[PDB]
């Protein structure tokens, strides 16, 4: 006998206060119970479980399942219960790589660690909380009552402290072998390398003699994949990788889980397939959950979804990462608040693929948007390749100049380079920091009233020009940007314009270029065609002449 | 020090579970090195996976410094703990720090590695050093000593720095020492000539009682409300008197007995912005009582101890910044004007960054605690880049300004 060295028990706890399950097993038929017990007798010999006496008093039902051709009876212990009272804990596999992210590797073996999940025991103090029980052929003899000295498998801790514990076993292997890489992926672990297929080969032999001393036996996965492997939906080839295949369907009538299985796939998609739009797919879901419903598409998401089939025509594929090459992200403007964006090295050949969406709001802008969508990037960037790219934007330096330097925010884009690539963003209008000279000056207003929605809106002028219009079914502030639209009508290509609304100020000086309100957007196109415009800003009801005279004039 | 002193959560309140941000692959490098390091020197300890809970960690670089230096953001954590009245009912705040003419900050947080931790508390110090793409299961650590930045390090320790420092404090008893969580504020009423050897002189009298070289040396002779000010001119536009009337409209907020009748009629009728108007005399005089009446102090501000502290903070263009600290709308405890911040004439969240953390150094100095920040920038910008440019070893709270203040130009 070769001693090994035991595998260190995790220590586990219920949730405080809360005690085991105690839940009734329920009646079986004869034949599962003949079934049930061939198997625990089998598992009881191998270690995996003990029978117990009769004070434990915790319980988990157990169950007996078939499949279809596999005519055997499979165990079943659901521990649901034992779950819900089970402590929290570190959850070590929640992010996965990204393929963009990992560099290339000559050679790789599978190896199978699925038994050498058995050798990891389970905390003694916490056994007594996996009991169940065997019912009796009749009920006529005492059920028989085992607990599990292994992790069982669907128990909330399993998956987190084998790997866990498989991870402590690797450390010191993967750190005295610094040209290898190893990772645990269910049951199999893959270890990569680039070195020659002799010292590869050796190196793997070494990592089953290190095993062994914990006394864990690892051949290589049975029925081997040749490449490429199919691993968290990706296609993993030696030099390339893509997703796996995106299949979209032929439908005459799409409901809105039809789309919603559409999006995934082009969310799935658009990390190597640039291009992708999902908007006007997207919109067609917001005010619904009833999944069944059939909408027609609109013709502006058959359009969408027909460019969406070109994009998926042909398979592309990612490169995979060279550290010793720059990181480059590259950003182009959609339409309808959407971006698409490439990571590359060099030219034609993507690390990844992806797309960014305008967040909701009431008004916006393109550099805003711009701004957002690299911050996204920056960030991905940093996951995947711990280091941020450099970008390629096509907005003018001079723009980007102009923006922050007069941009109430503070704000900032990491390095980066104008790529003259249509559509430029740009600035669509600037405001006067000083008032005008020789430019007529407008003093606007407007008021409704709230109990009959009847509102006036209008100006007067130092030249005597004044208007004063009626409206129906307004607020007071749709009057007040009403009266400063109907200012930019009625002036010149200079303007000095002066409101009493704050909220007015507040809109404009976020420097929209675009609103979801379509009054601010014919203030927009006027401000477009202007040459220059001063908004000045005064307190209402102090006496400021020009803002008093138009004040009667709206207040009724 | 063997004798750890039991800490506890805060009644129905579970530890931090609070996620990793990502960091980039030489933060992360340089983190690993440090922790292998304070895992040999036993000041942390690998844990496994039945500790589920997380503060996050990054790395920085202090004042002057090329040496990476480990910050855990503990503000999670530091809500959650219990409440400290340490060996008393609270040490009441030195009034007089603000008044001394040079204050040296010295990082003192090193101290606290000499005194060990709860042990039932550990495991909610815990922390993960992240990996590049997820290629390897993060690198997770708690600690088994007093960790800097945590709230209970400076209370816990107290008593043993009571002791260290009194041999000091009768030798120079006009010398104010002021403890705020890593940083020990020591500030002298003598010009800065002899205020170095003072500090060098406390520097190695620590350093014989068990240091970093460092200090960052302040001058709170300074720190008021700045006046709000009136144009002086000899000719005015109808523009001019527009925005004279409007910061007049908000000071009266402030302010008792402002009064614009006098120069809103002045703009009588419907003017060119940019024609001249001569003042009245009854405007003079109006426009001189008001300059009068912001000459005074305003009424009835005061601090309460018991209430956060506010400060906003305002982008005026070619590197200034302008700042308030509050309680109460209209009631400034403080305010402020910055300029030419260094290492960043490009880069206006560099310079966020660093007027965020002098006003929270002003802020420890007057009140002993730091202010909840209004930032005005869009929360994903900040996000992504404030910690590139942070050297304190204490982090604020903050929320974001998303419409532009019409309050900008009045600070202007
Ligand atoms: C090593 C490894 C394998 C898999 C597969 C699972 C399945 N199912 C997944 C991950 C995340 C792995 O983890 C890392 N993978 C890499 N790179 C990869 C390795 C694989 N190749 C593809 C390939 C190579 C050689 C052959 S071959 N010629 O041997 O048949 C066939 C296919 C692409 C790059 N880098 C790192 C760094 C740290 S972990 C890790
Ligand atoms: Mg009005």
């Amino acid at each position: 006998m070769v001693p090994i060295s035991p595998i260190e028990t995790v220590p586990v706890k219920l949730k405080p206060g809360m005690d085991g399950p105690k839940v009734k097993q329920w009646p079986l038929t004869e034949e599962k119970i003949k079934a049930l017990v061939e198997i625990c007798t089998e598992m009881e010999k191998e270690g995996k479980i003990s029978k117990i006496g009769p004070e434990n008093p915790y319980n988990t039902p157990v169950f007996a399942i078939k499949k279809k051709d596999s005519t055997k009876w499979r165990k079943l212990v659901d521990f649901r219960e034992l779950n819900k009272r089970t402590q929290d804990f570190w959850e070590v596999q929640l992010g996965i790589p990204h393929p963009a992210g990992l560099k290339k590797k000559k050679s790789v073996t599978v190896l199978d660690v699925g038994d050498a999940y058995f050798s990891v025991p389970l905390d003694e103090d916490f056994r007594k909380y996996t009991a169940f029980t065997i019912p009796s052929i009749n009920n006529e003899t005492p059920g028989i009552r085992y607990q599990y000295n292994v992790l069982p498998q669907g128990w909330k801790g399993s998956p987190a402290i084998f790997q866990s514990s498989m991870t402590k076993i690797l450390e010191p292997f993967a750190a005295q072998n610094p040209d290898i890489v190893i990772i645990q992926y269910m049951d199999d672990l893959y270890v990569g390398s680039d070195l020659e297929i002799g010292q590869h080969r050796t190196k793997i032999e070494e990592l089953r003699q290190h095993l062994l001393r914990w006394g864990l036996t690892t051949p290589d996965k049975k029925h081997q994949k040749e490449p490429p492997f199919l691993w968290m939906g990706y296609e993993l080839h030696p030099d390339k990788w893509t997703v796996q295949p995106i299949v979209l369907p032929e439908k005459d009538s799409w409901t809105v889980n039809d789309i919603q299985k559409l999006v995934g796939k082009l969310n799935w998609a658009s990390q190597i397939y640039p291009g992708i739009k999902v908007r006007q797919l997207s919109k067609l879901l917001r005010g619904t959950k009833a999944l069944t419903e059939v909408i027609p598409l609109t013709e502006e998401a058959e359009l969408e979804l027909a460019e969406n089939r070109e994009i998926l025509k042909e398979p592309v594929h990612g490169v995979y990462y060279d550290p010793s090459k720059d990181l480059i992200a590259e950003i182009q403007k959609q339409g309808q608040g959407q971006w698409t964006y490439q990571i590359y090295q060099e030219p034609f050949k993507n690390l990844k693929t992806g797309k960014y969406a305008r967040m909701r709001g009431a008004h916006t802008n393109d550099v805003k948007q711009l701004t957002e969508a690299v911050q996204k990037i920056t960030t991905e960037s940093i996951v995947i390749w711990g280091k941020t790219p450099k970008f390629k934007l096509p907005i003018q330096k001079e723009t980007w100049e102009t923006w922050w330097t007069e941009y109430w925010q503070a704000t900032w884009i990491p390095e980066w380079e104008f790529v003259n690539t249509p559509p430029l963003v740009k600035l669509w209008y600037q405001l006067e920091k000083e008032p005008i000279v020789g430019a007529e000056t407008f003093y606007v207003d407007g008021a409704a009233n709230r109990e009959t929605k009847l509102g006036k809106a209008g100006y007067v002028t130092n030249k005597g020009r004044q208007k004063v219009v009626p409206l129906t079914n307004t607020t007071n502030q749709k009057t007040e940007l009403q009266a400063i639209y109907l200012a930019l009508q009625d002036s010149g290509l200079e303007v000095n314009i002066v409101t009493d609304s704050q909220y007015a100020l507040g809109i404009i000086q976020a420097q929209p270029d675009k609103s979801e309100s379509e009054l601010v957007n014919q203030i927009i196109e006027q401000l477009i065609k202007k040459e220059k415009v001063y908004l000045a800003w005064v307190p209402a009801h102090k006496g400021i002449g020009g803002n008093e005279q138009v004040d009667k004039l709206v207040s009724a | 020090p063997i004798e750890t002193v039991p800490v506890k959560l805060k009644p129905g309140m579970d530890g931090p579970k609070v996620k990793q941000w990502p960091l980039t692959e030489e933060k992360i490098k340089a983190l690993v090195e440090i922790c292998t390091e304070m895992e040999k020197e036993g000041k942390i300890s690998k844990i496994g996976p039945e500790n589920p809970y997380n503060t996050p960690v990054f790395a920085i670089k202090k004042k002057d410094s090329t040496k990476w230096r480990k910050l855990v953001d503990f503000r999670e954590l530091n809500k959650r703990t219990q409440d400290f009245w340490e060996v008393q009912l609270g040490i009441p705040h030195p009034a007089g720090l603000k008044k001394k003419k040079s204050v040296t900050v010295l990082d003192v947080g090193d101290a606290y590695f000499s005194v060990p931790l709860d042990e039932d508390f550990r495991k909610y110090t815990a922390f993960t050093i992240p990996s590049i793409n997820n290629e390897t299961p993060g690198i997770r650590y708690q600690y088994n000593v007093l960790p800097q930045g945590w709230k209970g390090s400076p209370a816990i320790f107290q008593s043993s720095m009571t002791k260290i420092l009194e041999p000091f404090k009768k030798q120079n008893p006009d010398i104010v020492i002021y403890q705020y969580m890593d940083d020990l504020y020591v500030g002298s009423d003598l010009e800065i000539g002899q205020h170095r050897t003072k500090i060098e002189e406390l520097r190695q009298h620590l350093l014989r009682w068990g240091f970093l070289w460092m200090g960052y040396e302040l001058h709170p002779d300074k720190w008021t409300v700045q006046p709000i000010v009136l144009p002086e001119k000899d000719s005015w536009t109808v523009n001019d008197i527009q925005k004279l009337v409007g910061k007049l409209n908000w000071a009266s907020q402030i302010y008792p007995g402002i009064k614009v009748r006098q120069l809103s009629k002045l703009l009588r009728g419907t003017k060119a912005l940019t024609e001249v108007i001569p003042l009245t005399e009854e405007a003079e005089l109006e426009l001189a009582e008001n300059r009068e009446i912001l000459k005074e102090p305003v009424h009835g501000v005061y601090y309460d101890p018991s209430k956060d502290l506010i400060a906003e903070i305002q982008k005026q263009g070619q590197g200034q910044w302008t700042y308030q600290i509050y309680q109460e709308p209209f009631k400034n405890l403080k305010t402020g004007k910055y300029a030419r911040m260094r290492g960043a004439h490009t880069n206006d969240v560099k310079q966020l960054t660093e007027a965020v953390q002098k006003i929270t150094t002003e802020s420890i100095v007057i009140w002993g605690k730091t202010p909840k920040f209004k930032l005005p920038i869009q929360k994903e910008t900040w996000e992504t880049w404030w910690t590139e440019y942070w050297q304190a070893t204490w982090i604020p709270e903050w929320e974001f300004v998303n419409t532009p203040p019409l309050v900008k130009l009045w600070y202007q």
